[PDB]
C-alpha cells in the first residue's frame, strides 16, 4: 500500500545491479494503473511532503528488478525514467540531474511551452510580419532548445528504456528543431507550426470538454490500424499501375500537327524551336481557350483530328506533363487518382480520346473492384477501431464508478402569473405556434429574384405579423415561467433567441429566422419511429461537435505550414501557373486561402490545386504536403464521421394524442348534439383447360423462352441510334420483330390469366409491372395501326419503350434479391428524407437570401470574359453597351440562388462536390442585384458553403448510409442470420469458401525413398526455399517498375534477357517441385496456381516474339505481356495481411455480382431514355464529340462516368438550354428531320438526379454493407 | 448531328425526286467555307457534264434543257459551311437517269492555316414507271407472318398434347 | 519587386581593377530573346542616367568616352549573375552605378544601385 514511498539512494541501485547480475548468472507486463503518465492509486494516499518531487525508487515489480527510477509531481503524476547516467554523467543523485528532473516533471513548465507553442501558431496565421517581429523567432528557437535540453538531462537521449527518443511525439519533436536548424541556411521553408499537434495530446486527456478523448484516441489507433489495408493498397496500386503503363505508355503524348509545313519544316525542325503555346497553336490542334493540345489516336474509336492536321506522338504529357502513363511513378500517381476518384473523369476521357473508347473495360475494372473495394475496407477499419476505442471508455469508466460507490402589490402580479399559465396549455397554445412557425417558413420560402415592390412588401407585413406575435408568445412564457426556470429549459433557450434577434433587426441577420423550423421536431416526440432517429441523433450530436473541434484544428495546423512553406512561391512564380500573373482563384499564399485549399483536400479534391503547387514549389515537398493532409483528413477524420453515426444508431409526454382525445370529445359530441336539435325540430372442362395452361406456363421450356424474348426485345432497342436512317434494312427488321414480339407478350399474358387467375395476377407486383408494360405497347401498336399516329403524345408513349427491359428484373433471383432488399429499407429511408429536407430548406432559404439576382455578368460571347466593373458598371451600361457593341450579354448562370427549388439543385451540387466552384465563384464575386460581380469582394461567403459541407455532405449523407445500413442488419436479424445479398445457390458457394479459408490440418507429403528425390525434398520443403522464391518475385516487379517511355534499344535488350532469366528460375524451382512432391504437389492449390503461370509466362514470351516477329498488330503484343503480372500476383501468398484482405472479397464477390447485374439493367433503361431525348443538345460543357448520347456506346461511357457522379453538372448543364439566346429551336440536323438543339430542363433535372440517388443507394451503400460483413468474416 | 446518308436509287416517272449528298467535318467545332459542283451522265453516254454550281448564297444553272426548269436547292441554308449538299429534280423525266458527281470542296479555317479539301460522291439513280417495294421489307413481312403462325401452331400444340394427357389423368383418379 | 543584391558602397583604388556585383534572383528561366538589362552611370545624384552596357538579344556596348575602355560585361545571364567589370578605375570614376533588370515573364523591373568611391 501507500508505506512503499521510498528515496532512490545509490543502495537501491547497487541492490537493482546485484538483482540484475544475479539473473545474468541464472541464464511481465506492468501495472496499467501504475504506468506512466497516470494518477498514483489513491491506494497509496497522500505523498510524504519530502517525497514528492524527488528521485524515487520503482513502485511497479515488474521494473523493480530493472534498472529505473520514477518521480511524481504535486499532483500524483507518475513519471518513470533511466537510472543509468545520462550520456554517461549525470546520475538521479547529481544535484544537475536532479535540478532538471523538478522542472521537468512541474506544471509550470508544460503550461508555459503550451502557451509559447499557441502564440506561435497565431502568429504565423499572419503572411507579412512586422520587420521587427521576426527576432521573436529565434526567441522561439532557444526555447525549444532549452525545451530539448530540460528532457535529455533528466532521461537521456536514445539507448535506454525510458528515454527522450522512444516516445514517439518526442520524435517529431526532433525533426522539427533539426528542419529549423537546417532551414537557417538552405532555401527550405519553416515547418515551427507541426508542433501544435501537441495540442491533440493534450485533448487526449482534456477533462472539461467531455469525449475528446474517445475522438483522439480513436483517431491514432485508426492510424495504427490501418498497416495491412495500406500496404494491401500499395500492391493493388502497383498492379494497376504495371497494367496501365504497359496499356497506355505514351498514349498521352498524341497530338494532332499540320500536314502543310511551310518551307522545308519538319517535325524536328519545329520542336527543336517551339517554345511558348503561342507558337504551339499554330502547329498543332487545340481547342479555343485550352492549356493542352487536342489528344488524338490511331484507331476508329478514338478521338479524331480535324481535316489537314495528323495524329503524331510527340511533346508533352497534359496538365503541366504530371497527366501520362509513361513511367512507374506517374502511373501509380494515376491509380491513386483513380482510386480516390479525384476528377477521374478527365482521366477517364483523356485516356479514351487517346487509346480508343474500347480500353474502359480498364476503367471499370480499376473503378469498381480497386476504387470502391479499397476505399470501402478503409472504412470497416476505422469503424472498427472507433468502436472498440468507444467501448473501452465507456467499460473502463464503467469499473471507476462502480469501484466508487462501493467503497462508498405583488399578489395582483401573482394573481396574473397564474392567469397567463392557465391559458398557457400545449394542445390549444404550443400547438397554434407551430403551424405559425410553418406558415412563416413557407412565406419566406416564397421569395425569388424577379420580384415587384408590392409583393416585396406583402411578405415584409407578414414577417411583421409573425414575429410580432411570436415575440408575444415569449413574455407570457417568461412570467408563468420565471427568469430562474425558462434557462433551465435547453429547449425554452432557443426560442429566447431566435425572438430576441428577431427583435434587433425590427428595431444581415435576416438570415437567422429559418432556425425555427428546428423546433417543429418537437412534434417529432408523437410520431415514435421518427421520435427514436432524433433520439439517435441528439446522442450522436456531442461526439459530432468533439470531432469539429478536432477537424478544425488539423486544417488550421496544416494552413499555417501551407503558408509558410508555398506561400512566398505562389507570388513569385505566379505566371507559372496564370497567364495574366495574378494569384489563381486557389493559392495557398495567405491564410483564408491556405484555410479553404487544405479543407478542399479534405472533401476529396487535391490533385488540380497540387498540380499549381508543384509548378510553383517543386515536387517533392507538395506530394508530402498533400499526401499528410490528404491521409489524415479524408481517409481518417471523415470515416471517423461516420464511424461515430455509425455507432450511434447500435447502443441500445405526447400530448398531440391529448388534443386528439379533446377532439373525440367534441367532434363527436357536437354532431351528436346537432343531430338532437334535428331530432327536436322534425363436367369441368373449364378446370381441365385452366390446369393445361398453369402446367405450360410453369416449365422451364416456357421461361427460357420468353426469357430469351425479353433479351432480344432490349437489344433491340439499343439500334435506335442517330445513325438509323443509313441502316435501313435493319429498321425495316426491327419494326417487325417488334410487332411479333408484342404478339408473344400478350399471348403470354393471357396464358397467364387463364393459369393463374385474375385476383392472383393482379395481386402480384411483377405481374403488374408485366401488364403495364404490354398494354404501353399494345396502345401504341393500335395507334399506330388505326391511323393517327405521330399525334404528339404518342412520341411519349414511345419513349417509354425504354421500360421494357424492366421484364428483365422478374426473372434473375439475382436482382430481385437486391430489389427486396432496397424495398425493406425504403420505409426508413423517408423518414430521414424528412428531416433532411427540414435542414436543406433552411440552407436554400438562406442562399436565397444571401444571393438572389445577384449572379448576372456583362460578359464577352466571344471568349466568354467578364467585363471589368470599371468598364462595365451595372445592368444598364451592359445593355448601353450591346447596342454599339455586339458581343455582349447580360447573362445569369443555369444553377442559381434564385429561388428555393434552383437553391436544392444549387445545394445538391455543393453537396455532392461537382459544380460547386462556379457557384462558390459567382457568391464571393456577388456585389448586388443590379450591379457587376468584382473579383472576391464577398470573400467570406466560403464560410456559407463550408458550414452547408459540414451539416449537409458531412453529416446528411453520412445518416443516409447509417440508417441504410442498419436496416439491413435488422433484416438480417429477422431472417435469423441469413445473407440478404445472395441468392439460394450462391449462398452454398459461401458456404464452402468459408471451409477453405478455415485452417484445418494438412496431412503430410511422404519423403520419397530414392536418396536423390529425398534429397531435392528437404531442399524445396525447406522454409529457405520458399523466402528465397519471395525475394526473387520482388527483384522480377521491380525489374517491371523500372520500365519508361522513350528507353533505349539497349534498356529493351537488358531488361528482356533478365525477364528471360527469371522466367528460367520460376520454370526450374516448378521442375524441382514435381520431382520431389511427385504427383502429391497438385493437391495444393497455389501449387497449381504457380504451375498455370509458369505455363502462361513461357507461351506468352513466345507468343509475344511471334506477334512482334511476323504479324505486325502491336495492341495485340500489349495484351499479351499482360501475362507476366501473373508471377507478381504469387507476391500474395507470403503475404498474410495481404491474403487475408483478398480473401474477404473472394467470399464477397457472389453479393457483388447481383449489384453489378441489376447496375447494369438500371444503366440500360437510363442510356435508351438518354438517346431518345438527349441526343440532339448542343454539345456545349460536358457533351461533347465522343461523349454524348448519340449512340449505345457513348451512353454507357457517360453513364458509367456519372455511377460515381463525377461531371454530372457538366452533362446536364446543356440539357439546361432552352430559350434562343442559348440554343437554336428550328437547326437542322443533315440526316436526320429532326429540328432544334435545346434541351427539356425539367426531363434532365429528373433524369440526372435520379440517376445520381438510384447509384447512392445501390452502388455505394450497397457495397458498403456486403464488405462491412465481409471484413468481419475474414478477419475472424 | 451530322450523318452522311446515301441517296435513293430509284426516281418515278412524273413525280420529284431527292438527290441527297451528305458530307460533314470530321470536326465539328472547326468553321469552313464550302461550295459545289454537280456533274451528270446519262445512262448510255461517257461523258461527265458539269449541269450546277452552288455557291455562298445561289445556285447556278448550267444550260442543260434536260434540268433546266426543274432542278431547285434542297440542301443547307443561311451558312457558308454547307454540310448538305442535297439538290431536287421536279417533274422527273426519263433522262434523270445516269451517274451524278457531287463535288465539294471545303476551305476550313485555322489559326493561322487554311486547308483546301475535296471529297466527291458517287450517285446512280434510274427512272422507272412505278416505285417497288424493296425486298428487304417484302421478305420481312413474310417472314413476320411464318413466325406468328409456327408460334401459333407451337403453342396449340403443346396445349393439346398436355390437356390430353391431363384429361386422362382426371378419369384416371 | 524583384531581388536584386547589390552593394550600396563600392570602394576601389585609384589604378585599381573593379568588378561590380549585381544579382539578381527570380523563379522564371532567363529567355534571351526575351532578356533585357541596362547599366547606367551616375556622377552625380541627381544627375542623368548615361549607359555604358546594354543587353538585347546580346550583349551590347555603347562605347562611353568616360569609360574609354574600362567597363567589360563579367556575368552569366542564365547564371543570373550580371556584373560588369571596370578596368583599371580612376578618381573620375566615382558616382552611382545603376543595372535595371526586366527577365519576363515578371512584369517588374529590378533596381540596384551602387556608389563607387575611388579613395586616394
Ligand atoms: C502516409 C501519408 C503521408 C505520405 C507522405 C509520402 C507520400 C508521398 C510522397 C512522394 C514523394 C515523391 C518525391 C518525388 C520527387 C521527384 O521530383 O521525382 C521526380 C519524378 C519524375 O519527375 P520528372 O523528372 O518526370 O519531372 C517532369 C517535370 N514535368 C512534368 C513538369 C515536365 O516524379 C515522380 O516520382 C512522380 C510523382 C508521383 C510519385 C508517386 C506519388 C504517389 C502518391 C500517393 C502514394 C500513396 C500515398
Ligand atoms: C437530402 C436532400 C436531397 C435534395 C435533393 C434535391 C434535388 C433537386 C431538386 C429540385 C431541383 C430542381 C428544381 C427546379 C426549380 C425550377 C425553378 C424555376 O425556374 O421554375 C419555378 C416554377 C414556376 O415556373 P416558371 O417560374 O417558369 O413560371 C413563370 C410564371 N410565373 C413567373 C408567373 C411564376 O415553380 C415550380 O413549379 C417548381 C417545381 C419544382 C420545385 C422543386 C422544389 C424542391 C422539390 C423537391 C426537392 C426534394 C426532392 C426529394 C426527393 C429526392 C431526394
Ligand atoms: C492481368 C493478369 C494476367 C495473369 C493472370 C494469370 C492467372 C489467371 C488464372 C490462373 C488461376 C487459376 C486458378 C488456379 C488455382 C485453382 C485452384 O486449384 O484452386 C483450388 C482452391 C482450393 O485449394 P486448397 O489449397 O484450398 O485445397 C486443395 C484443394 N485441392 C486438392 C482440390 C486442390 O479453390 C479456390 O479457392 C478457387 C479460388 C480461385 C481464385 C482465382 C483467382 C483468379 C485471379
Ligand atoms: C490487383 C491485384 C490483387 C488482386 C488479384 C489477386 C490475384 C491472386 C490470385 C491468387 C489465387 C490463388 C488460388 C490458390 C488457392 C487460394 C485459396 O485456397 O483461397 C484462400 C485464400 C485465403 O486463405 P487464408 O486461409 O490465408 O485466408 C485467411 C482467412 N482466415 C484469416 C479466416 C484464416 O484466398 C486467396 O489467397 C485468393 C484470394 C483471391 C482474391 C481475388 C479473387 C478475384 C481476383
Ligand atoms: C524557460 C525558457 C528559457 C529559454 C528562453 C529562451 C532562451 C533563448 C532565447 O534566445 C533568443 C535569441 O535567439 C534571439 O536572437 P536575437 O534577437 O539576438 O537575433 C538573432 C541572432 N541570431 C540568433 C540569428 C544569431
Ligand atoms: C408462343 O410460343 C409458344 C411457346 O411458348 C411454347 O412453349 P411451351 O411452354 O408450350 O413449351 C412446352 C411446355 N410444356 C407444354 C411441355 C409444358
Ligand atoms: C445475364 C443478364 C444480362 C443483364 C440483363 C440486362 C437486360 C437487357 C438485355 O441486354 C442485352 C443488351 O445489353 C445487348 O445490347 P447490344 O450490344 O445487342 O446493342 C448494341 C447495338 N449496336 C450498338 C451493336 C449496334
Ligand atoms: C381471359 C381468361 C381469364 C381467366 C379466369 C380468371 C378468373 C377466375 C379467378 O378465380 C380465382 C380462383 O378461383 C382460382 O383459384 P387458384 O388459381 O388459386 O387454383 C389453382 C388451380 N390451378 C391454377 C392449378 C388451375
Ligand atoms: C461484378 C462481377 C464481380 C465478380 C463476380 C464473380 C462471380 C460471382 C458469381 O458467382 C457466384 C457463384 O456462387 C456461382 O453462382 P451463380 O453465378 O450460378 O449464381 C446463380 C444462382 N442462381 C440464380 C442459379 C440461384
Ligand atoms: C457493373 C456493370 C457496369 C457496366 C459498365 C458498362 C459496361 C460496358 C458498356 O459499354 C460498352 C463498351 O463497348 C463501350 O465502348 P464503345 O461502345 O465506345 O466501344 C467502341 C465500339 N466501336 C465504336 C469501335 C464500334
Ligand atoms: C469552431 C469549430 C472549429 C469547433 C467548434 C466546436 C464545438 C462545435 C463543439 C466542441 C465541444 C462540443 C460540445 C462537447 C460536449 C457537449 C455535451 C453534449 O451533451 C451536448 C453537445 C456538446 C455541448 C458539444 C457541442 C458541440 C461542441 C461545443
Ligand atoms: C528544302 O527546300 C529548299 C527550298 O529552297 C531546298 O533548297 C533544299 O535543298 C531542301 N532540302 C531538303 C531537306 O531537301
Ligand atoms: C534600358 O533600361 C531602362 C531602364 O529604366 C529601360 O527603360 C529601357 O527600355 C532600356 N533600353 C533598352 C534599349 O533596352
Amino acid at each position: 500500500g501507500p508505506q512503499s514511498f521510498v528515496h532512490f539512494t545509490k543502495q537501491s541501485l547497487a541492490l537493482i545491479e546485484q538483482r540484475i547480475a544475479e539473473r545474468k548468472s541464472k541464464e511481465p507486463k506492468p501495472s496499467s494503473d501504475l504506468e506512466a503518465g497516470k494518477q498514483l492509486p489513491f491506494i497509496y494516499g497522500d505523498i510524504p511532503p519530502g517525497m514528492v518531487s524527488e528521485p524515487l525508487e520503482d513502485l511497479d515489480p515488474y521494473y523493480a528488478d530493472k534498472k529505473t527510477f520514477i518521480v511524481l509531481n504535486k499532483g500524483k503524476t507518475i513519471f518513470r525514467f533511466n537510472a543509468t547516467p545520462a550520456l554517461y554523467m549525470l546520475s538521479p543523485f547529481s544535484p544537475l540531474r536532479r535540478i532538471s528532473i523538478k522542472i521537468l516533471v512541474h506544471s509550470l513548465f508544460s503550461m508555459l511551452i503550451m502557451c509559447t507553442i499557441l502564440t506561435n501558431c497565431i502568429f504565423m496565421t499572419m503572411n507579412n510580419p512586422p520587420d521587427w517581429t521576426k527576432n521573436v523567432k529565434y526567441t522561439f528557437t532557444g526555447i525549444y532548445t532549452f525545451e530539448s535540453l530540460v528532457k535529455i538531462l533528466a532521461r537521456g537521449f536514445c539507448v535506454g528504456e525510458f528515454t527522450f527518443l522512444r516516445d514517439p511525439w518526442n520524435w517529431l519533436d526532433f525533426v522539427v528543431i533539426v528542419f529549423a536548424y537546417l532551414t537557417e541556411f538552405v532555401n527550405l521553408g519553416n515547418v515551427s507550426a507541426l508542433r501544435t499537434f501537441r495540442v491533440l495530446r493534450a485533448l487526449k486527456t482534456i477533462s472539461v470538454i467531455p469525449g475528446l478523448k474517445t475522438i483522439v484516441g480513436a483517431l491514432i489507433q485508426s492510424v495504427k490500424k490501418l498497416s495491412d489495408v495500406m500496404i494491401l493498397t500499395v500492391f493493388c496500386l502497383s498492379v494497376f499501375a504495371l497494367i496501365g503503363l504497359q496499356l497506355f505508355m505514351g498514349n498521352l503524348k498524341h497530338k494532332c500537327f499540320r500536314n502543310s509545313l511551310e518551307n522545308n519544316e519538319t517535325l524536328e525542325s519545329i520542336m527543336n524551336t517551339l517554345e511558348s503555346e503561342e507558337d504551339f497553336r499554330k502547329y498543332f490542334y487545340y481547342l479555343e481557350g485550352s492549356k493542352d493540345a487536342l489528344l488524338c489516336g490511331f484507331s476508329t474509336d478514338s478521338g479524331q483530328c480535324p481535316e489537314g492536321y495528323t495524329c503524331v506522338k510527340i511533346g508533352r504529357n497534359p496538365d503541366y506533363g504530371y497527366t501520362s502513363f509513361d513511367t512507374f511513378s506517374w502511373a501509380f500517381l494515376a491509380l491513386f487518382r483513380l482510386m480516390t476518384q479525384d476528377y477521374w473523369e478527365n482521366l477517364y476521357q483523356q485516356t479514351l480520346r487517346a487509346a480508343g473508347k474500347t480500353y474502359m473495360i480498364f476503367f471499370v475494372v480499376v473503378i469498381f473492384l480497386g476504387s470502391f473495394y479499397l476505399i470501402n475496407l478503409i472504412l470497416a477499419v476505422v469503424a472498427m477501431a472507433y468502436e472498440e476505442q468507444n467501448q473501452a471508455n465507456i467499460e473502463e469508466a464503467k469499473q471507476k464508478e462502480l469501484e466508487f460507490q462501493q467503497m462508498l402589490c405583488s399578489p395582483y402580479w401573482i394573481k396574473f402569473k397564474k392567469c397567463i399559465y392557465f391559458i398557457v396549455m400545449d394542445p390549444f397554445v404550443d400547438l397554434a405556434i407551430t403551424i405559425c412557425i410553418v406558415l412563416n417558413t413557407l412565406f419566406m420560402a416564397m421569395e425569388h429574384h424577379p420580384m415587384t415592390e408590392e409583393f416585396k412588401n406583402v411578405l415584409a407585413i407578414r414577417n411583421l405579423v409573425f414575429t410580432g406575435i411570436f415575440a408575444a408568445e415569449m413574455v407570457l412564457k417568461l412570467i408563468a415561467m420565471d427568469p430562474y426556470e425558462y434557462f433551465q429549459v435547453g429547449w425554452n433557450i432557443f426560442d429566447s433567441l431566435i425572438v430576441t434577434l428577431s427583435l434587433v433587426e425590427l428595431f444581415g441577420l435576416s438570415v437567422l429566422r429559418s432556425f425555427r423550423l428546428l423546433r417543429v421536431f418537437k412534434l417529432a416526440k408523437s410520431w415514435p419511429t421518427l421520435n427514436m432517429l432524433i433520439k439517435i441523433i441528439g446522442n450522436s450530436v456531442g461526439a459530432f461537435g468533439n470531432l469539429m473541434l478536432v477537424l478544425f484544428i488539423i486544417v488550421f495546423i496544416f494552413a499555417v505550414v501551407g503558408m509558410q512553406l508555398f506561400g512566398k512561391s505562389y507570388k513569385e512564380c505566379v505566371c507559372k501557373i496564370n497567364d495574366d500573373c495574378t494569384l489563381p482563384r486557389w493559392h495557398m499564399n495567405d491564410f483564408f486561402h491556405s484555410f479553404l485549399i487544405v479543407f478542399r483536400v479534405l472533401c476529396g479534391e487535391w490533385i488540380e490545386t497540387m498540380w499549381d503547387c508543384m509548378e510553383v514549389a517543386g515536387q517533392a515537398m507538395c506530394l508530402i504536403f498533400y499526401m499528410m493532409v490528404f491521409f489524415i483528413g479524408n481517409l481518417v477524420v471523415l470515416n471517423l464521421f461516420l464511424a461515430l453515426l455509425l455507432s450511434s444508431f447500435s447502443s441500445d409526454a405526447n400530448n398531440l394524442q391529448i388534443a386528439v382525445t379533446r377532439i373525440k370529445k367534441g367532434i363527436n359530441y357536437v354532431k351528436q348534439t346537432l343531430r338532437e336539435f334535428i331530432l327536436k325540430a322534425f363436367g369441368k372442362i373449364w378446370w381441365n383447360i385452366r390446369k393445361t395452361c398453369y402446367k405450360i406456363v410453369e416449365h422451364s421450356w416456357f421461361e427460357s423462352f420468353i426469357v430469351l424474348m425479353i433479351l432480344l426485345s432490349s437489344g433491340a432497342l439499343a439500334f435506335e441510334d442517330i445513325y438509323i436512317e443509313r441502316k435501313k434494312t435493319i429498321k425495316i427488321i426491327l419494326e417487325y420483330a417488334d410487332k411479333i414480339f408484342t404478339y408473344i407478350f400478350i399471348l403470354e399474358m393471357l396464358l397467364k390469366w387463364i393459369a393463374y387467375g385474375y385476383k392472383t395476377y393482379f395481386t402480384n407486383a411483377w405481374c403488374w409491372l408485366d401488364f403495364l408494360i404490354v398494354d404501353v405497347s399494345l396502345v401504341t401498336l393500335v395507334a399506330n395501326t388505326l391511323g393517327y399516329s405521330d399525334l404528339g403524345p404518342i412520341k411519349s408513349l414511345r419513349t417509354l419503350r425504354a421500360l421494357r427491359p424492366l421484364r428483365a428484373l422478374s426473372r434473375f433471383e439475382g436482382m430481385r434479391v437486391v430489389v427486396n432488399a432496397l424495398i425493406g429499407a425504403i420505409p426508413s429511408i423517408m423518414n430521414v428524407l424528412l428531416v433532411c429536407l427540414i435542414f436543406w430548406l433552411i440552407f436554400s432559404i438562406m442562399g436565397v437570401n444571401l444571393f438572389a439576382g445577384k449572379f448576372y455578368e456583362c460578359i464577352n460571347t466571344t471568349d466568354g470574359s467578364r467585363f471589368p466593373a470599371s468598364q462595365v458598371p451595372n445592368r444598364s451600361e451592359c445593355f448601353a453597351l450591346m447596342n454599339v457593341s455586339q458581343n455582349v450579354r447580360w447573362k445569369n448562370l443555369k444553377v442559381n440562388f434564385d429561388n428555393v427549388g434552383l437553391g436544392y439543385l444549387s445545394l445538391l451540387q455543393v453537396a455532392t462536390f461537382k459544380g460547386w466552384t462556379i457557384i462558390m465563384y459567382a457568391a464571393v464575386d456577388s456585389v448586388n442585384v443590379d450591379k457587376q460581380p468584382k473579383y472576391e469582394y464577398s470573400l467570406y461567403m466560403y464560410i456559407y458553403f463550408i458550414f452547408f459541407i459540414i451539416f449537409g455532405s458531412f453529416f446528411t449523407l453520412n445518416l443516409f448510409i447509417c440508417v441504410i445500413i442498419d436496416n439491413f442488419n435488422q433484416q438480417k436479424k429477422k431472417l435469423g442470420g441469413q445473407d440478404i445479398f445472395m441468392t439460394e445457390e450462391q449462398k452454398k458457394y459461401y458456404n464452402a469458401m468459408k471451409k477453405l479459408g478455415s485452417k484445418k490440418p494438412q496431412k503430410p507429403i511422404p519423403r520419397p525413398g530414392n536418396k536423390i528425390q529425398g534429397c531435392i525434398f528437404d531442399l524445396v520443403t525447406n522454409q529457405a526455399f520458399d523466402i528465397s522464391i519471395m525475394v526473387l518475385i520482388c527483384l522480377n516487379m521491380v525489374t517491371m517498375m523500372v520500365e519508361k517511355e522513350g528507353q533505349s534499344q539497349h534498356m529493351t535488350e537488358v531488361l528482356y534477357w533478365i525477364n528471360v532469366v527469371f522466367i528460367i528460375l520460376f520454370t526450374g524451382e516448378c521442375v524441382l517441385k514435381l520431382i520431389s512432391l511427385r504427383h502429391y504437389y497438385f493437391t495444393v492449390g497455389w501449387n497449381i496456381f504457380d504451375f498455370v503461370v509458369v505455363i502462361i509466362s513461357i507461351v506468352g514470351m513466345f507468343l509475344a516474339d511471334l506477334i512482334e516477329t511476323y504479324f505486325v498488330s502491336p495492341t495485340l503484343f500489349r495484351v499479351i505481356r499482360l501475362a507476366r503480372i501473373g508471377r507478381i500476383l504469387r507476391l500474395v501468398k507470403g503475404a498474410k495481411g495481404i491474403r487475408t484482405l483478398l480473401f474477404a472479397l473472394m467470399m464477397s464477390l457472389p453479393a457483388l455480382f447481383n449489384i453489378g447485374l441489376l447496375l447494369f439493367l438500371v444503366m440500360f433503361i437510363y442510356a435508351i431514355f438518354g438517346m431518345s431525348n438527349f441526343a440532339y443538345v448542343k454539345k456545349e460543357d460536358g457533351i461533347n464529340d465522343m461523349f454524348n448520347f448519340e449512340t449505345f456506346g457513348n451512353s454507357m461511357i457517360c453513364l458509367f462516368q456519372i455511377t460515381t457522379s463525377a461531371g454530372w453538372d457538366g452533362l446536364l448543364a446543356p440539357i439546361l438550354n432552352s430559350k434562343p439566346p442559348d440554343c437554336d429551336p428550328k437547326k437542322v440536323h443533315p440526316g436526320s428531320s429532326v429540328e432544334g438543339d435545346c434541351g427539356n430542363p425539367s426531363v434532365g433535372i429528373f433524369y440526372f438526379v435520379s440517376y445520381i440517388i438510384i447509384s447512392f443507394l445501390v452502388v455505394v451503400n450497397m457495397y458498403i454493407a456486403v464488405i462491412l460483413e465481409n471484413f468481419s468474416v475474414a478477419t475472424e | 448531328g451530322c450523318v452522311e446518308v446515301d441517296s435513293e436509287t430509284e426516281a418515278v416517272y412524273g413525280m420529284t425526286f431527292k438527290i441527297l449528298c451528305i458530307s460533314c467535318k470530321r470536326r465539328s467545332e472547326t468553321n469552313a467555307e464550302t461550295f459545289t459542283e454537280w456533274t451528270f451522265r446519262q445512262k448510255g453516254t461517257e461523258e461527265f457534264v458539269k449541269i450546277l454550281r452552288y455557291e455562298n448564297e445561289v445556285l447556278q444553272l448550267e444550260e442543260d434543257e434536260r434540268f433546266e426548269g426543274r432542278v431547285v436547292w434542297n440542301g443547307s441554308r443561311g451558312t457558308k459551311d454547307l454540310q448538305d449538299l442535297s439538290i431536287f429534280i421536279t417533274n422527273v423525266t426519263y433522262n434523270h437517269s445516269g451517274d451524278y458527281e457531287c463535288h465539294v470542296y471545303r476551305l476550313l479555317f485555322f489559326e493561322n492555316y487554311e486547308h483546301n479539301t475535296s471529297v466527291v460522291k458517287k450517285i446512280h439513280i434510274e427512272v422507272v414507271d412505278k416505285a417497288n417495294r424493296d425486298m428487304a421489307s417484302i421478305v420481312s413481312e413474310i417472314m413476320m407472318y411464318v413466325l406468328i403462325v409456327v408460334l401459333t401452331i407451337w403453342l396449340v400444340a403443346e396445349m393439346i398434347y398436355c390437356y390430353k394427357k391431363i384429361a386422362a389423368a382426371t378419369e384416371t383418379a | 519587386s524583384m531581388e536584386v543584391t547589390v552593394p550600396a558602397t563600392l570602394n576601389v583604388l585609384n589604378g585599381s581593377d573593379a568588378r561590380l556585383p549585381c544579382t539578381f534572383n527570380s523563379c522564371y528561366t532567363v529567355n534571351h530573346k526575351q532578356f533585357s538589362l541596362n547599366w547606367t552611370y551616375q556622377e552625380c545624384n541627381n544627375c542623368s542616367e548615361e549607359m555604358f552596357l546594354q543587353f538585347r538579344m546580346k550583349i551590347i556596348n555603347l562605347k562611353l568616352e568616360r569609360f574609354q575602355d574600362r567597363v567589360e560585361f563579367s556575368g552569366n545571364p542564365s547564371k543570373y549573375d550580371v556584373s560588369v567589370m571596370l578596368r583599371n578605375v580612376q578618381p573620375e570614376d566615382e558616382g552611382i552605378y545603376n543595372c535595371y533588370i526586366m527577365n519576363p515573364p515578371d512584369r517588374h523591373r529590378g533596381h540596384g544601385k551602387i556608389h563607387l568611391q575611388v579613395l586616394m
